[PDB]
DNA sequence: ATCGATGTATATATCTGACACGTGCCTGGAGACTAGGGAGTAATCCCCTTGGCGGTTAAAACGCGGGGGACAGCGCGTACGTGCGTTTAAGCGGTGCTAGAGCTGTCTACGACCAATTGAGCGGCCTCGGCACCGGGATTCTGAT
DNA sequence: ATCAGAATCCCGGTGCCGAGGCCGCTCAATTGGTCGTAGACAGCTCTAGCACCGCTTAAACGCACGTACGCGCTGTCCCCCGCGTTTTAACCGCCAAGGGGATTACTCCCTAGTCTCCAGGCACGTGTCAGATATATACATCGAT
């Protein structure tokens, strides 16, 4: 599949480096 | 008319136990008139800046690639060109 | 007698608003302030409402009319459009 | 004198119509000439996107042992994923309650 | 006798989903509000229409009680204060608190 | 060519104040500002007249456009600025 | 001669000519345009006035856009009409916040 | 001995109305963002695209500060922290503060 | 000249202390810069990669000043005085 | 650190109305073919960007002192959550009415389409004055006293 | 209050280049007339919003209390801001090469358009099961001790 994974960054939002 | 038919199709595809509540049937219904609005939209307005008068696939990538972010674009971009070439080589 | 309208949104109404925004602990004066902000949220969205039926030749307000409104203002709705 | 309609849905390997979207985009009124393999492409794109919000509504459905999704479960889909939230950050679901947050205030 | 009921509550309320204003007296301050703009005369609503109404002020509030929070705790103190929501309004924006 | 907005402004920024210059810069601000608030009220109006069905983009739905676009006392104006240049149009 | 008709400034026929060609509908009604250039019109006497003024009062007799900008933003509608736009080389409105004494 | 130099300060920069940051370091930078998405290739400006970029970008951050500074009144002090600006820029809303 | 400085620390010390006198602010703390040269940056790499996009969907190779002004309109902030 | 009762989880049954599937009908999607023009492509030009050099020059960088500003603590007071009893209006359900959405049928006035005609607007060229800069003088605050 | 010292404001002078006016060209706006069709209008019908009534009851209101929390004050400590000196490098000016934007012409493939056929998708109906809900039981637990 090698679909889309996601993480929980401390950051809420998409600022940097994802 | 809906989109109601399709939005079944896929949630039995990948679910095959699950269903969907009618009220979140209408959701879906709504959410995909809406992301396709966008998209269109972009794409009008892209082909009206370079003087084309017409909406060519690129139009819909380049569209794409302007309002889906991060990862969602580079899945959406493949599934399209994984699509559209299906579609002439048949 | 009868209240004002605004005054119907009680002090249990806001409070439970509130709570769902996760405020713990509110003061007194909010109960006058917030009845006037969802005033001055409630006379944008129907100053737009009312006018996209007045387009139409309809004299009553469907609720395609609400959320086409919403979507105008930004803030769009999603379960009746479709 | 002719084949078997295969419709051009079929043709792409897709479940979206693309001739409803085809005819969407020119009476639509986005451009004067609408290309042939553009409607593909948007069908494509929402087959995909609708099947991301269906597996992580589904996911997130799963857990409460409950088999049928109801708007709280797209509810925490859309918000649990980021990638998919900056998308969506202007909508607002109906009858979505607001994802678990106490803001980090507690008793020891 | 029931010490710190605040987290109960918060609890109870936000893995629930309904409507949290009663349903009759906001559809009477929508149709007073709508009066002043229909110049005298008087409109009908659907039914659809005023649930619609209710939830886009349902989800605009406890937005702005939940950015107003982050003020409050950002002040150093707990208690939310209408001083709070205004500045909450005025950091929005012009289109966004109004 | 080049299509712009600039002898217009000069035109009536000359209607309304005498003596008065703009500088090239600004007429360029003014020359995109009128392009952007065109656009605007034209999109409004596109998505109105489709709402109901409609395919002509009637001087009714730049009259709902302009209603629902400039907020307050700048709408009670313009409303009455636009009707008042069509009944002399059809003076003619 | 369609401006001197309607008694405007702005060319209603190049108004009408980028309704068509824009593609925003596929018929275009006769009074669109006459109500377009109108409201345009007045939109820019109206900012164009409040800008007159505001150069004015620092004695110059040539509108640079700092004054564009102080005249959209002084005004209470304007500012609500063109909340997110930047004007190039336009200084922010003095504002101070903590008095000295 | 001048104290209170801010004030002068504030009142002539406030007057101006001209770029603040540098021209080329501010090119060179814009150029540095440009090479990572162009796959190797690299692409030209126009010389009036980069000047947009600045005023585009001045004006963002003098807002991003002029949105802080009343955050930073709001809790009590004077001084600009960057916990202010985080906080601006997570209630600024999604599309408003990034 | 003699040394490189770092490309990023393209926004000297003084010019976003003239940035904050320009917003009304009294007294900067001395963390402000190891983070808003972050905020400035995120802001640059939203917009400068739409406008990239648009370059890159005509055959052109030259970022123009409308592809800037174009990238952040449909971002939310429109700029005057380059379009048109 | 144990005990109670209060809350939480779970396990059972029960019932219901909303979902899913089946049928039947039909209008929109597909197939085949044409005619014409939008766009792809190649060739050419010259503007505009890049790039490198010298020479100044404001501006950045660095260091130091001092003060004023953040922050921790504490005491005082007060305003809000909680509990209890009392009271009200929201809510179900049920019934009746009709205004008004919504569909259909007709007809015409309006707007697209095209050919011919011309002047309003665009490009360039110029010329001069409004504004930027500067230097001397006049006044007016402002910290140091 | 008292002061000179900066600081600001103004004022005549120079200067330069960008605004504004003029000229010539041309293509896009205008005029006239025909064609068809979207929409105005009128009529008709059947849903759905409105009004009311009556009964229930859960929710709202008020009032007393106590105690957690805002807030003002103080004291210590530190980290920016101003100022002087040194050092960089941005900026201007210059020229030189060329890459690529922009234009023009040619051709052809692609897409709108029409006609003709039929099935995917709509509405409607109906059986059933997921889920809400009520009740019983087991288990964690937080406050008092």
């Amino acid at each position: 599949k090698s679909r889309r994974i996601s993480r929980r960054p401390s950051d809420w939002w998409v600022v940097k480096s994802e | 008319e809906s989109y109601s038919v399709y939005v079944y199709k896929v949630l039995k595809q990948v679910h095959p136990d699950t269903g969907i509540s009618s009220k979140a049937m209408g959701i879906m219904n709504s959410f995909v008139n809406d992301i396709f609005e966008r998209i269109a939209g972009e794409a009008s307005r892209l082909a009206h800046y370079n003087k084309r008068s017409t909406i060519t696939s690129r139009e819909i990538q380049t569209a794409v690639r302007l309002l889906l972010p991060g990862e969602l674009a580079k899945h959406a971009v493949s599934e399209g060109t994984k699509a559209v070439t299906k579609y002439t080589s048949s | 007698v009868l209240r004002d309208n605004i005054q119907g949104i009680t002090k249990p109404a806001i409070r439970r608003l509130a709570r769902r925004g996760g405020v713990k602990r509110i003061s007194g004066l909010i109960y006058e302030e917030t009845r006037g902000v969802l005033k001055v949220f409630l006379e944008n969205v129907i100053r737009d409402a009312v006018t996209y039926t007045e387009h139409a030749k309809r004299k009553t307000v469907t609720a395609m009319d609400v959320v086409y409104a919403l979507k105008r203002q930004g803030r769009t709705l999603y379960g009746f459009g479709g | 004198a002719r084949a078997k309609a295969k419709s051009r849905s079929s043709r792409a390997g897709l479940q979206f119509p693309v001739g409803r979207v085809h005819r969407l985009l020119r009476k639509g009124n986005y451009a004067e000439r609408v290309g042939a393999g553009a409607p593909v492409y948007m069908a494509a794109v929402l087959e995909y996107l609708t099947a991301e919000i269906l597996e992580l509504a589904g996911n997130a459905a799963r857990d409460n042992k409950k088999t049928r999704i109801i708007p709280r479960h797209l509810q925490l889909a859309i918000r649990n994923d980021e990638e998919l939230n900056k998308l969506l950050g202007k909508v607002t679901i109906a009858q979505g309650g607001v994802l678990p947050n106490i803001q980090a205030v507690l008793l020891p | 006798r029931r010490r710190q009921g605040w987290l109960k509550e918060i609890r109870k309320l936000q893995k629930s989903t309904h409507l949290l204003i009663r349903k009759l007296p906001f559809s009477r301050l929508a149709r007073e509000i709508c009066v002043k703009f229909t110049r005298g005369v008087d409109f009908n609503w659907q039914a659809q229409a005023l649930l619609a109404l209710q939830e886009a002020a349902e989800a605009f509030l406890v937005h702005l009680f939940e950015d107003a929070y982050l003020l409050t705790l950002h002040a150093g103190r707990v208690t939310l204060f209408p001083k709070d929501v205004q500045l909450a309004r005025r950091i929005r924006g012009l289109e966004e608190g109004l």
